[PDB]
RNA sequence: CACUAGGGUAACCGGUGACUGGGGCUAAGUCGUAACAAGGUAGCCGUACCGGAAGGUGCGGCUGGAAC
RNA sequence: UCGCGUGAAGGAAGACAGUCUAAGGAUUGUAAACUUCUUUUAUACGGGAAUAGGCGAUACGAGUAUUGCAUUGAAUGUACCGUAAGAAACAGCAUCGGCUAACUCCUGCCAGCAGCGAUACGGAGGAUGCGAGCGUUAUCCGGAUUUAUUGGGUUUAAAGGGUGCGUAGGUUGUUCGGUAAGUCAGCGGUGGAGCGCUCAACGUUCAGCCUGCCGUUGAAACUGCCGGGCUUGAGUUCAGUGGCGGCAGGCGGAAUUCGUGGUGUAGCGGUGAAAUGCAUAGAUAUCACGAGGAACUCCGAUGCGAAGGCAGCUUGCCAUACUGCGACUGACACUGAAGCACGAAGGCGUGGGUAUCAAACAGGAUUAGAUACCCUGGUAGUCCACGCAGUAAACGAUGAUUACUAGGAGUUUGCUCAAGCUUCACAGCGAAAGCGUUAAGUAAUCCACCUGGGGAG
RNA sequence: UCCCAUUAGCUUGUUGGUGAGGUAACGGCUCACAAGGCGACGAUGGGUAGGGGAACUGAGAGGUUUAUCCCCCACACUG
């Protein structure tokens, strides 16, 4: 544009959304697990742990759950994360292990920290 | 007209890209200090002022190799959508050095080298290597 | 750019190039190189062959065939130049002795083919490999020496 | 004089509601074949009328169309 | 965040793991054998942070002695025995990237991407980063030029308003003087080298920017303002040359529709083939008379208009264009957000008219079906006047103005020249197709618009 | 010295004059003629922020944010 045109108009710049809004700018939050359920991928074919939960900042998402084996149920006090699961739409954050109600996973060798399992 | 002065650039320029040996201008008191600079810079071969019963013409005659141009960009800075001015101590260096840019000041129209020489700022009319 | 018909020979890339028949596809493998001495002499080519090392040999042939002579002083530029070529652009600035080259990629292998040693790069288009090395070359030759300038204009004491 | 308290009408910001309609994604179960080749009636734009559905037809325009 | 330690020098290829019955990796790694203590422990000495009655005498300031005064606190530091003794995790190793064997699973799983579901999943052995940390999540910057003043674009990827007139605003040919608002300059005011931490983070001092604002002196090239000039831009006049440019009034022939009458009788019409339909209470065809509506063959591809658009003949009233003058005035110019005007077809309201064609509707065919394509009918509409409405592939998918830059082939008008009209084609531009003096080339002024796809105009 | 025109008119001590009172002090600060003033250089109305140096971060253009620190402002359950 021309530079009166500028002048009397100006430039505008937008505000890139956040990837986690549930969160409310926050690291992690606390849920209460509404519902835990299983769903499918969207070329894969799994069976991947899903939870419905209800965030104390009036909020309900999902939450995948990563791991083999989950001692999770209903109503239960869970901590969740961002991070989100390519193949499977909607989900978009997790569910810490080895936090509240959530136990580390077991028999767990590599990778430890990031499941909660601590040092055998 | 708009900008007499990048018209001049302009008609420069085009006589340069199509290779031809003179080009013809409408006179004006600024445009002949711009070539006479221009010639003293060694930039063109040599000039030529007509005054005819209009404003005036002038008849420049460019300066080639034994087949390039002795000038290889002209690029016009203060126009009037925008006018530029700026210090002695803040002049700009054309082609680090190897170029002049043509500037008007209070103490006349010359080079960025003279008027850094001379202390004085003023209009940056256009960049020339 | 003058021609000016032992260089040392640098491969930018390789490319995975198919066809489609109707038996089924047939592939070739190209590869872009260019030679220098360090000294202001760059060629570049292409290799268009079957196996890696052919069309690398290919490659090399080309670019020793076609080279032109870069106008250089020391290890710097003599002054700023940007050119563009087919969808990518280069912009090249003298810097500081102790610098460096601080361009990476296409450029940086053009810029140590030609043995360029001080120099501020940076790309503004695309990051098509051919073009850009074809862009940094046609920076580099329309590049002026002092010299070169002095005598273009007439008096070699234009700078004072 | 005004801090409140009281009635009433007017705004704005908000919840909920018998019932009633779009959109996105995942499945794809059903029904046809509208477009992509002259896609088997060249295609598209506007407008009007009419159909389970993609659509059809009338009038004007375009080639981002064949073929002559 | 910074610093230090978890030991230092020699010791051949133990036992136990892996991968191949031996060989290779762990591996000089362990085990002993020789020293050192930073640091931990037990003891002693233990700083620094603490500095603040006479004797001039101006009779009081002020300068000189003395006195106690440490929460931190066994705290720095110094010194003494007897000992390697008390002290290493986390991530990832198929590409981007540094780092590969074997067993599982063949869903369980993993992922930042190419994706694998394994030199990608889980374990075991080795490897590679970093290291008292290592990873995961959340937030903010740069690469991003992904808002582009520096520093992007709009033919076909998103992006030129349907077209003009015009208000505010932005821009301003040439020249002679004034002024000093912008601009420039001067003078004032104001706002790396050491030292100490045992080293370092960190403390601290000086050289060094103040380049932001204000005051006060000067300069006049350029922009602005004021006062005059010039004619090249712009406009007025005159002459010549136009034209499917607008509005309005008249005049026409061909075809075709209906009504009424001559001739005449076995069909006509339609289709790929048929049928629905008209027709012996008298068709098609053919000859007349009477009443009407709509469209303008040949010329006819070119010209005009701001665009939409404009084509039978003639007249009237308007507008407008192009070329020139030795006629005039003197920059009176360009563009233009708001606003206003015009604006194809279809559509709406009132009054006329109503021949052809023809949405909707009705019947006949083809198909599995045919809510279509084909055939026969057929009402709005199509026509006129006035008034609404304001849309289009309203397209050159390309805004207006000004100046400049190569050649070929045609064409119209004004006379070899200048306007216009379309296709090949230098330089240049472009991602390419391509554009190329009617630019999408080189430049300047203003306006309009774009910032991933759906949702969604 | 922030956004919104899917915020276009606002104000009736509001603008000015005379006089008086009041105040540390000028003044519609208050009290007894003319009528004005302010707005497309955005009045008015609505939403959201305490403001700077710092700090972080970009070659630059700059930008982000006031965690510790310093300067100014506002407040002390609500009037
Ligand atoms: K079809
Ligand atoms: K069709
Ligand atoms: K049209
Ligand atoms: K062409
Ligand atoms: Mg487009
Ligand atoms: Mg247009």
């Amino acid at each position: 544009p021309t530079i009166q045109q500028l002048v009397r108009k100006g430039r505008e710049s937008f505000a890139d959304k956040s990837k986690s809004p549930a969160l409310n700018s926050c690291p992690q939050r606390r849920g209460v697990c509404v519902r835990v359920y299983t769903t499918t991928p969207k070329p894969n074919s799994a069976m991947r742990k899903v939870a419905r939960v209800r965030l104390t900042n009036s909020k309900e998402v999902n939450a995948y759950i990563p791991g083999e084996g989950h001692n999770l149920q209903e109503h239960s006090i869970v901590l969740v994360r961002g991070g989100r699961v390519k193949d499977l739409p909607g989900v978009r954050y997790h569910i810490v292990r080895g936090t509240l109600d959530t136990a580390g996973v077991n028999g767990r060798t590599q990778r430890r920290s990031k499941y909660g399992a601590k040092r055998p | 007209m708009t900008d007499p002065i990048a018209d001049y650039l302009t008609r420069l320029r085009n006589a340069i890209m199509a290779g031809h040996r003179v080009v013809s201008v409408p006179a004006s008191n600024i445009k002949k200090e711009i070539t006479k600079i221009l010639f003293d810079k060694g930039y063109i071969l040599n000039y030529k002022f007509e005054e005819n019963d209009s404003q005036g013409i002038i008849k420049v005659a460019l300066k080639y190799d034994l087949k390039v141009n002795a000038i290889k960009k002209l690029k016009r800075v203060s126009r009037p959508g925008l006018r530029k001015y700026v210090g002695y101590r803040d002049m700009p260096r054309v082609l680090n050095g190897l170029g002049i840019a043509i500037v008007s000041t209070p103490r006349g129209v010359m080079t960025d080298k003279e008027a850094r020489e001379l202390k004085v700022g003023g209009e940056v009319l256009c960049y020339v290597y | 750019v003058y021609n000016r018909v032992e260089l040392k020979d640098r491969l930018v890339a390789i490319n995975r190039v198919t066809k489609v028949t109707k038996g089924g596809r047939t592939f070739t493998f190209a590869a872009i190189v260019v030679v220098g001495n360090e000294d202001g002499v760059i060629g570049w080519g292409l290799g268009k062959a079957g196996e890696v090392p052919a069309a690398i040999a290919k490659g090399v042939e080309a670019a020793k065939k076609n080279l032109i002579r870069v106008p250089v002083h020391n290890g710097t530029i003599p002054h700023e130049q940007a050119a563009s070529y087919g969808g990518a652009s280069v912009f090249l600035k003298p810097a500081t002795t102790g610098t460096g080259v601080k361009a990476g990629g296409a450029m940086r292998a053009v810029l140590d083919s030609v043995g360029v040693t001080d120099v501020l790069a940076k790309s503004k288009g695309s990051s098509n490999p051919h073009n850009l090395v074809k862009a940094t070359i046609q920076a580099l030759a329309e590049m002026r020496s002092p010299l070169m300038v002095a005598q273009n204009r007439g008096i070699s004491v234009e700078k004072v």
